[PDB]
């Protein structure tokens, strides 16, 4: 079968949940979760859900899970092909943290309107010389993209 | 000035030397008192490493102060 | 940022090319195994070395180096202990539901933490009970799954009592971190290297006795360069001995 970590995991991650946070295993892989995300309150992905796949590497938990965005998002953490840069996901990564941390802390990036923004992307650049005109934009691709069917 | 030295295994020394004082020169002593010796020796003040190069009043290292002594055993 | 991604494949290629080479923990081997490693021509400063020790030092045990091995090598050292002293064993499966407890009370991350400590609680009691022998747990502690679940219960330890003495320990943390800072970077997670002060805390935290000895190149005082954790008053034989060549650890047993 499984290992017990993913076990217990699993069944404390559903009978507990985690507010404005979907999450639940994929029928068929059970190493493999589908996340939805509903945009924060007071941040321009407000009114908005965002769909997110989770796996669980055959090492875990001794090795982060591995976590990309579906939905589109303008945004400076999250990239064209819905690639996630946060700390606890590579180099902050401790096997004492778990699912609910990743997802909570990726809630935080948009929540809390995450800036981040200390890093050099093309839209970092734009959210570092003005913090105006990008807003609006991740505003308007939540018009676009998040929503609905 | 008298300064101390604060190791891991519950012990502190105290050392004579003067503000002109390379960090060799305060390890080159712990030697004398301790036996280690100076390249297996780390020292730390105010949360930062000593350097080999600068002295003790590059640090800003009083009368009365305690440098603190870890081992160089890092290893995988 | 992007690059990131491609780097990790490569401490992964590595990490296997490593792995696939030799065990988390080998078999017993004799002393002179590691002599062989080196020749008068090439290496004969650490030659002598390995021959001066080799008049004190039995069988040596190769713990693979994958940033975990003080560790691995420590609890080696500890489970052979306590399958050969029965009250030893029993007295840690006591002290063990303990640092569960402990934990919680300082603020770690409930259920995951409690569960290592379950995992490893009941490894413990099932070698007290007779269901693990000593050829099962060898195999216990070489699956990579099984292995890395109770070592990272010693890596919980270690960090759990850096805490319980922050005031204490903190000014020998540099970088300017904080001790909470230092044990989740440097402590907590997995394939990082231990320090002196990391060291100590295990040896401590653990309730044991140990020797290391530190084979480098430089000339030593008589028997070479040598530390015992913890050193004392008393003369109380090391329990453990460790053999520390540079950036690596694995355990070596006394002459008999």
């Amino acid at each position: 079968g499984l290992p017990r970590r993913i076990i217990k995991e699993t069944q404390r991650l559903l009978a507990e949940p985690v507010p404005g946070i979907k999450a639940e295993p994929d029928e068929s892989n059970a190493r493999y979760f589908h996340v939805v995300i509903a945009g924060p309150q007071d941040s321009p992905f407000e009114g908005g859900t965002f769909k997110l796949e989770l796996f669980l590497p055959e090492e875990y938990p001794m090795a982060a899970p591995k976590v990309r965005f579906m939905t589109k998002i303008y945004h400076p953490n999250v990239d064209k092909l819905g690639r996630i840069c946060l700390d606890i996901l590579k180099d902050k990564w401790s096997p004492a943290l778990q699912i609910r941390t990743v997802l909570l802390s990726i809630q935080a990036l948009l929540s809390a309107p995450n800036p981040d923004d200390p890093l050099a992307n093309d839209v970092a650049e734009q959210w570092k010389t003005n913090e105006a005109q990008a807003i609006e934009t991740a505003r308007a691709w939540t018009r676009l993209y998040a929503m609905n069917n | 000035m008298q300064i101390f030295v604060k190791t891991l295994t519950g012990k502190t020394i105290t050392l004579e030397v003067e503000p002109s004082d390379t960090i060799e020169n305060v390890k080159a002593k712990i030697q004398d008192k301790e036996g280690i010796p100076p390249d297996q020796q780390r020292l730390i003040f105010a949360g930062k490493q000593l350097e080999d190069g600068r002295t003790l009043s590059d640090y800003n290292i009083q009368k009365e102060s305690t440098l603190h002594l870890v081992l160089r055993l890092r290893g995988g | 940022l992007a690059y990131d991604e491609a780097i990790m494949a490569q401490q992964d290629r590595i990490q296997q090319e490593i792995a696939v080479q030799n065990p988390l923990v080998a078999t017993l081997a004799p002393f002179s195994i590691l002599c062989a490693e080196y020749d008068n021509e090439t290496s004969a400063a650490f030659l002598s070395k390995a021959t001066e020790l080799s008049e004190v030092y039995g069988e040596i045990r190769y713990i693979r180096g994958d940033g975990n091995c003080f560790y691995r090598a420590i609890l080696v050292g500890l489970i052979e202990i306590m399958l050969k002293d029965r009250a030893r064993l029993e007295k840690f499966i006591a002290s063990s539901r303990d640092w569960t407890r402990t934990l919680v009370e300082l603020g770690f991350p409930d259920w995951t933490c409690t569960d290592f400590c379950d995992f490893f609680i009941e490894f413990l009691e099932k070698i007290h009970s007779g269901v693990h022998t000593e050829e099962a747990v060898y195999t216990i502690l070489n699956d990579d799954g099984s292995a890395n679940y109770i070592l990272m219960f010693f890596r919980l330890i270690t960090s759990a009592f850096l805490k319980q003495n922050s005031e204490e320990y903190a000014p020998f943390i540099d970088e300017g971190m904080t001790v909470a800072q230092y044990c989740e970077q440097e402590i907590e997670p997995m394939w990082k290297d231990a320090d002196h002060l990391a060291i100590n805390s295990l040896i401590k935290a653990a309730g044991t006795r140990v020797r290391i000895e530190y084979m480098d190149r430089t000339a030593a005082p008589n028997g070479g360069w040598h530390y015992d954790i913890p050193s004392d008053d008393q003369q109380i034989a090391p329990e453990i001995t460790l053999l520390y060549r540079p950036g690596h650890y694995d355990v070596i047993y006394k002459k008999d």
